RNA sequence: AUUGAAAAAAAUAAUAUAUAUUAUAUAUAUUAAUUAUAAAUUGAAAUAUGUUUAAUUGAAUAUAUUUUAGUAAUAGAUAAAAAUAUGUACAGUAAAAUUGUAAGGAAAACAAUAAUAACUUUCUC
RNA sequence: GAAAGAAUUAAAUUAAUAUAAUGGUAUAACUGUGCGAUAAUUGUAACACAAACGAGUGAAACAAGUACGUAAGUAUGGCA
């Protein structure tokens, strides 16, 4: 019951035609969060990426940098749809209003 | 001197005394073989001739000897015939290369050679060494001293006396002499005057020279000329070089240049389309009758 | 030269806009023809692409530019920057 | 009954035949062997007919 | 065959034999797999590696300085113990087997010049336990190492049978790829400046992990594989992703020496030492 | 005829696979076969010539650091120990990266913590 | 330049061809390459992208190692250490690789293959040692050549045999090969090529055939017997081919004798053995070396005892094999021998 | 041979031609191909013939012809999972146990686990 | 001082061997691979082991043909 693709009598590779494997590949920049730019080679048809989040804006990478901009995924969510449709209620100091229930 | 079969059983192979041992070679294997004489230690030294046994006896009475000679193995016994037949085709070719050479020797050219048969032979062995790869130098002894043999080896055997092997030998020298300052084979095997070396480097400056200026064949006049160039070539050119001073001036097609290539004249060949990666376009390339050689 | 081909029947696929503006983009190569001479010898192409010679392959999101690598204190030559020397090692002397 | 007993006639018309084992339907059996009246390496072909078990061929040419 | 009885004859001559070089059969096996005429040529060193450079440039005399001990001795590992003679037994006896293990033990040299604990090789495991059923599935997982370490990779099939997992043994599951030189430094890079910094629970490699001489090992779930550029780019034809296994091989004799090289190589580390 | 899978799968296999996908072997005349030689010995020989010298360097620094020790060890033992203090959980600082190809924005930081 | 200049160099460390060199240095691509002849097959030859620079620039960087060495070589005195730093300092020159891979090497000519020079002497030794060594050894151990005959080889120079009267056909004999009594009937030449740095002014050699096969009916074994013999050989680098040319009745301590095995008397096995004489200093030409032709036996002929009296050093060696055949007896009677004797077909 | 560039050659081997010998050798010429093999209304590309725009010529443009797409694993003389269990030639060494690794645990797959004295070559002080 | 090669030494026959047990096997008889499908052929078989006879086991050698191997040589089914 297993789904296997039947195999074909597979072609004689004899001995002195052993090719090596070369796939295509590009040149790609890679832009990280700064403008540092670090050349990949990736199969992958198309020469530059940017990349959000990367090493350079995690603090468990950079320890020591005091400040360090934080950005997610954007599908969907806080700073998508929560500021544009509440875009008068602002502040932390509101979110010193709720800071504690003082309850034990 | 000892075998094993399937059951790992282990036999003698000759006649001799059987001795148990253990070789260097093998550590931690025993060993069984058959030293081929009670005073022999088994473990033979590896540095010494092995002590092998003839066994085999001579054949003493006459038709057992006789019967054994006329007794081959079936391959010898059916190629027997084929092998001869190609000997007597070889034969007559020999044959006909000697009748031919020696009517060019005497007709041909003028020379008295004395031994017609010995310069003959000279000559065949001199020319099948050409043939295979062979400088003219090397070409010219190896034959020179096949000759000077059989004639040592025949004064021995027939006891000949000293001097017979003299005159014999120096005979041999001087036709060998005349021959190669007067005979010479031109690049096919085809015996010829001799050329000298510097001649033939003369010669072949004065070829190129008057190949050089005529390389426009506009006319079969000159196709004619040219080809009439290369007929003693051979005398004076290796084919490495014949060849290639064909293939450079006598061009199936010549050059397209503009009195070659035209369109205002009707049946210009063919059209004969190429592909010029240049412009990415099929070209059209209308050849006059004064583009081929074979025509012109 | 040994560079293998380039299968964009997988990443690109059928019928998508993308896939168009690559085919586009690209340029084909010379087919075999009956009846035509080729100097440089009879076209092997397979999966469109000649196999005697290489392949080229043409490929907010403002464009990358890469931020150079000599900087204000190569050129000024300031001597107290820890910037003069990007790819070298800077020892304080 | 699983193996069967049949009868390989030399190709050449020698007469000489050899017999050999074989499964209930194994391939047909096709071997050279020396034939001693000719004195020669001979095919030997199955002299009856036989059941042989049914076998998808190869598809070494790419297929659909 | 007549007899099965393996004998080689000794020969009379020093000179090294190859009956390769000599057998007129395959004569493009004869060229070198570098040579130029070898249709197994590869070009190698095409561009200039980055994170090999920093090894060599600032991590190598690094290396050296932290791990040098002043005068320090060869500790000669757990080998076989010879049997005291005492009885007429010992003479043939194999030995014995070492103190606590039943395998032989290496020796740890002090780290000089000459062996300083860098790279040699890494090796990703991917074993599709799904594919029991799917065999189709394990195709999927070679184009996954493919299209991210970049190399050919070689299959797994099963090895063992363990009924209660539904395992069946001759079957492929999964692929495996050995890399080494540049195109692993790539990987480690890639690795760590792009895949590893987008886990939000990640808090780096166990150093408990690694085998005891050298070597280190971690692995990435499922979902960590999505960030690399080559599906992050193409996530229609990415439908299914799946996790795999990670080793390092390094020239480091102990572990603690490859953790401190591999952070060089900015890879973290979060637990307790042994 | 084949399931939509196996007809995915097949064009992943055939990304793997190596048919009718590589050009014709690379072949060379004699004299640039002979060009090719040269190049790859002087390559050799200039990556050997690179490897003996770091190597060369690493025989010096190792002997600095013996020196010195030798003589922290008879001039005052109480630095010597400090100083021979085993390094088994020592990390390099993760603000050190492997150089990038081309600089960031910000070239460097006057400001820690 | 070290390599362009000539006046100390040797010429043979060039291309002799101009149009080669004139590619093979050429600035830009602008020459068709000369080993394609047909203009057809030029158009089509497309060469590597970027190969024409990145070679002038390792041409440099070996030009300047070369210079180097020799600067080196010309401070020693060594003679062995000399041929090494010439052989080190030219060994990656491209035309000499060109010279030697790409011409003949057995029938080398002075001109482009010169075996005086160091280097070419080096790249031939390194030839022979891959391919032709390895296959003359396993023939002589195979065929149990070493140890009926010599205790050890230990090969120092190419060694090729050739049977050009007998029959008038060019073939170099391969070793172990099988030959039939007219190609083997008249005589042997010798081409013994040397690679070892050696005194080729003061040096001198032996060659020995021996057939260690001949049945011997007193003690049901065999005995060896000498088939042909020569003694105190000069030889040269370059022109080393032994012929009758470079040898007089001097020489020859055995007149050669033909290959005449006798009907099932089995396979004979003829080892060809060369030999270099001793080397005695303190004196002033070759230390010519008069032979004992008084007990050479030739029949029952021990070669073993035959070195150690005459303190020989083997370099090289090579085997044929002969069987019976039809001509033996027309061998037999035209070097006037008696009629071979007739064995069983069977070992009792 | 014609096809953009302005006398040749001196290796092994392959191919084509020829011929010397009771020798599977020599002479000349040139360095092909090396992952393929029928069958596609439909996808892609290409050349040729016209048109329109924009001499030439870029783009689009209709037709004819052809080529690509049948998309399928071994790329290593492969080496302890499965299939060819008798011949020959070449080559290699298993297994347990331990330490680790996302699901993974006692049990799935991967990686690591005895010592370099002497010799050859290369680089280097 | 370093890199590569040839490799050497120790351990190992506990894995594996179509099939029980025993003996053998790393020089592998175990495993991988190219060619192959040939010797899983044909007439005389001396001589031995074993043995009451009938039978059984190993096999030198002569002759014909085939496969592999550059060659030496191997193959008259399966390590026994
Ligand atoms: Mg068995
Ligand atoms: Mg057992
Ligand atoms: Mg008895
Ligand atoms: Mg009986
Ligand atoms: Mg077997």
């Amino acid at each position: 019951t297993r789904i296997t693709l039947p195999r074909r009598p597979a072609k004689k590779i004899q001995l002195g035609k052993s090719r090596p494997a070369i796939y295509h590949q590009f040149n790609v920049k890679m832009e990280l969060s700064d403008g540092s730019v670090v050349i990949r080679r990736s199969q992958y048809p198309k020469g530059e990426i940017r990349l959000i989040q990367d090493q350079r804006n995690n603090p468990l990478w950079n320890p020591s940098r005091d400040d360090l901009v934080v950005v997610d995924a954007n599908s969907g969510g806080s700073l998508d749809r929560f500021n544009k449709r509440y875009s008068s209620l602002f502040s932390t100091v509101e979110l010193s209003e709720e800071n504690k229930k003082k309850t034990q | 001197n000892v075998g094993i079969g399937k059951d790992h059983s282990i036999f003698a192979l000759e006649p001799g005394v059987v001795r148990y041992y253990l070789d260097p070679f093998h550590p931690k294997r025993k060993f069984i073989g058959v030293a081929l004489r009670r005073d022999l230690k088994l473990p033979s030294p590896h540095f010494e001739p092995t002590v092998r046994r003839f066994g085999r006896f001579e054949l003493t009475n006459k038709r057992a000897a006789y019967k054994e000679e006329n007794s081959i193995s079936r391959k010898d016994y059916l190629a027997k015939p084929n092998i001869l037949k190609q000997l007597e085709v070889r034969e007559s070719k020999r044959k006909e290369l000697q009748d031919k050479l020696s009517k060019v020797l005497r007709d041909e050219l003028k020379l008295d050679i004395k031994d017609i048969e010995l310069a003959t032979s000279y000559l065949i062995r001199v020319r099948a060494s050409l043939k295979n790869g062979y400088p003219i130098e090397d070409a010219r002894f190896n034959s020179r001293y096949y000759l000077k043999e059989e004639e040592r080896l025949k004064a021995r055997r027939e006891s000949w006396t000293n001097e017979k092997l003299s005159e014999s030998l120096s005979k041999i020298d001087e036709c060998s002499d005349l021959l190669n300052s007067s005979t010479s084979f031109n690049n096919k095997l085809e015996l010829h005057q001799y050329i000298s070396e510097q001649e033939k480097q003369a010669l072949k400056a004065k070829l190129l020279e008057d190949l050089e200026k005529s390389q426009h064949l506009e006319t079969k006049k000159d196709k004619n000329y040219i080809k009439a160039l290369f007929k003693d070539a051979c005398n004076f050119l290796t084919l490495s070089e014949e060849v290639h001073l064909r293939r450079k001036y006598l061009k199936s097609v010549f050059p397209e240049t503009d009195s070659t290539v035209e369109t205002k004249s009707g049946k210009k060949s063919i059209v004969s389309r190429r592909f010029d990666y240049t412009k990415n376009k099929v070209e059209v390339i209308a050849r006059s009758r004064r583009a081929f050689l074979s025509k012109l | 030269r040994l560079m293998w081909t380039f299968p964009a029947y997988f990443y690109f696929k059928k019928g998508t806009v993308a896939e168009h503006k690559f085919l586009s983009l690209q340029k084909g190569p010379i087919s075999k023809k009956n009846g035509i001479w080729f100097p440089r010898g009879i076209p092997d192409i397979k999966h469109g692409r000649e196999r005697s010679t290489k392949q080229e392959v043409k490929l907010v999101n403002r464009p990358v530019i890469p931020n150079d690598r000599i900087t204000e204190a190569d050129r000024s030559n300031d001597m107290k920057s820890l910037e003069r020397q990007l790819s070298r090692t800077l020892y304080l002397l | 009954s699983k193996n069967s007993v049949i009868k390989l006639l030399s190709t050449a018309a020698s007469g000489y035949s050899r017999y050999i084992s074989i499964k209930k339907g194994a391939p047909l059996v096709t071997q050279v062997r020396y034939d001693p009246v000719v004195k020669r390496h001979v095919l030997f072909k199955e002299a009856k007919k036989r059941k042989v078990a049914e076998r998808k061929p190869l598809d070494f040419l790419r297929t659909a | 065959p007549k007899s099965a009885c393996s004998l080689v004859k000794p020969v009379h001559h020093l000179v090294k034999i190859d009956k390769s070089k000599l057998s007129p059969r395959f004569p493009e096996l004869k060229y070198d797999k570098s040579d130029i005429r070898s249709p197994g040529f590869k070009p190698k060193d095409t561009h200039a590696d980055r994170l090999n450079d920093h090894y060599l440039n600032t991590l190598q005399s690094d290396l050296l300085l932290i791990n040098y001990s002043h005068n320090a001795a060869v500790v000669k590992g757990l080998k076989q113990r010879a049997w005291s003679g005492d009885s007429p037994y010992h003479l043939n006896r194999p030995p014995k087997n070492p103190r606590g293990s039943k395998a032989q033990l290496p020796d740890i040299h002090p780290i000089k010049w000459s062996n300083i604990p860098g790279l040699e090789s890494v090796v990703i495991n991917c074993f599709v336990r799904e594919a029991r059923e799917n065999q189709l599935l394990a195709i999927t997982a070679a184009l996954q190492l493919q299209q991210i370490t970049g190399c050919k990779p070689h299959p797994i099939f099963s090895k063992n049978d363990v009924p209660t997992w539904k395992l069946r043994k001759g079957h492929q599951m999964g692929a495996k790829v050995e890399l080494k030189g540049k195109e692993m430094s790539q990987f480690l890079s890639t690795l760590t400046e792009i895949v590893l910094p987008r886990i939000r629970e990640y808090k780096g490699i166990s150093n408990q992990s690694g085998n005891r001489f050298g070597g280190i090992s971690f692995g990435l779930t499922a979902e960590d594989i999505k960030f690399f550029p080559e599906i992050d780019a193409n996530q229609d034809s990415w439908p299914k992703t799946f996790g795999m296994h990670i080793n390092i091989n390094t020239s480091a004799q102990l572990d603690y020496q490859a953790r401190t090289l591999l952070s060089g190589f900015q890879f973290p580390f979060f637990g307790e030492e042994k | 005829s084949l399931s939509p899978l196996a007809q995915r799968v097949v064009t992943q296999l055939s990304v793997m696979s190596a048919s009718r996908k590589q050009p014709k072997l690379l072949k060379l005349a004699r004299e640039d076969l002979i060009k090719h030689q040269t190049i790859e010995k002087c390559w050799s020989i200039y990556q050997q010539q690179q490897r003996e010298r770091r190597n060369l360097q690493l025989e010096l620094q190792y002997k600095s650091i013996e020196r010195s020790m030798n003589l922290l060890q008879e001039l005052s033992p109480r630095l010597f120990e400090a100083a021979n203090a085993s390094e088994k959980g020592k990390r390099f600082p993760m603000e050190m990266k492997v150089p990038t190809d081309f600089p960031p924005n910000t070239l460097w930081h006057y400001n820690f913590r | 330049h070290i390599w362009s200049d000539f006046t100390t160099r040797p010429s043979s460390l060039s291309i002799q061809s101009s149009k080669v060199k004139n590619y093979l240095f050429q600035k830009k691509a602008s020459l068709d390459p000369p080993s394609i002849s047909r203009r057809s097959n030029r158009i089509k030859y497309s060469p590597p992208e970027h190969i024409d620079e990145i070679f002038r620039m390792s041409y440099d960087f070996l030009e300047q190692r070369s210079s180097k060495f020799y600067e080196l070589a010309n401070k020693t005195k060594n003679p062995l250490k000399k041929d090494a730093l010439l052989i080190k300092a030219e060994i990656n020159n491209p035309e000499v690789q060109y010279n030697f891979q790409f011409n003949n090497k057995l029938n080398n000519v002075k001109d482009i293959i010169d075996y005086d020079v160091p280097v070419y002497r080096h790249l031939g030794k390194q030839h022979w040692e891959s391919y032709g060594q390895m296959l003359l050894m396993q023939r002589l151990e195979t065929l149990a050549a070493i140890p009926d005959t010599l205790p050890t080889l230990v090969p120092r120079a190419e060694v090729n045999i050739k049977f050009p009267f007998s029959t008038g056909v060019n073939k170099w004999i391969e070793p172990g090969e099988f030959l039939s009594s007219n190609v083997t009937s008249m005589r042997p030449i010798f081409k013994i090529q040397e690679y070892e740095l050696v005194n080729v002014e003061k040096q001198l050699y032996t060659v020995l055939i021996v057939n260690p096969d001949v049945p011997d009916l007193s003690n049901d074994s065999f005995k060896t017997a000498l088939c042909y013999g020569l003694v105190n050989i000069n030889l040269t680098y370059n022109d080393n081919l032994i012929d009758p040319r470079k040898f007089h009745s001097s020489n020859i301590i055995a007149d050669y004798l033909p290959p005449v095995p006798e009907k099932n008397a089995g396979k004979q096995r003829f080892v060809v053995w060369v030999f270099r004489q001793p080397l005695i200093e303190d004196k002033q030409g070759p230390n010519m070396l008069e032979i004992d032709r008084k007990e050479l036996s030739r029949d029952d002929f021990d070669i073993r005892q035959f070195t150690k009296k005459y303190n020989l050093t083997a370099i090289g060696a090579h085997i044929w094999r002969s069987e019976w055949d039809a001509k033996v007896a027309a061998v037999r009677e035209k070097y006037g021998l008696p009629p071979g004797r007739v064995f069983s077909r069977v070992r009792r």
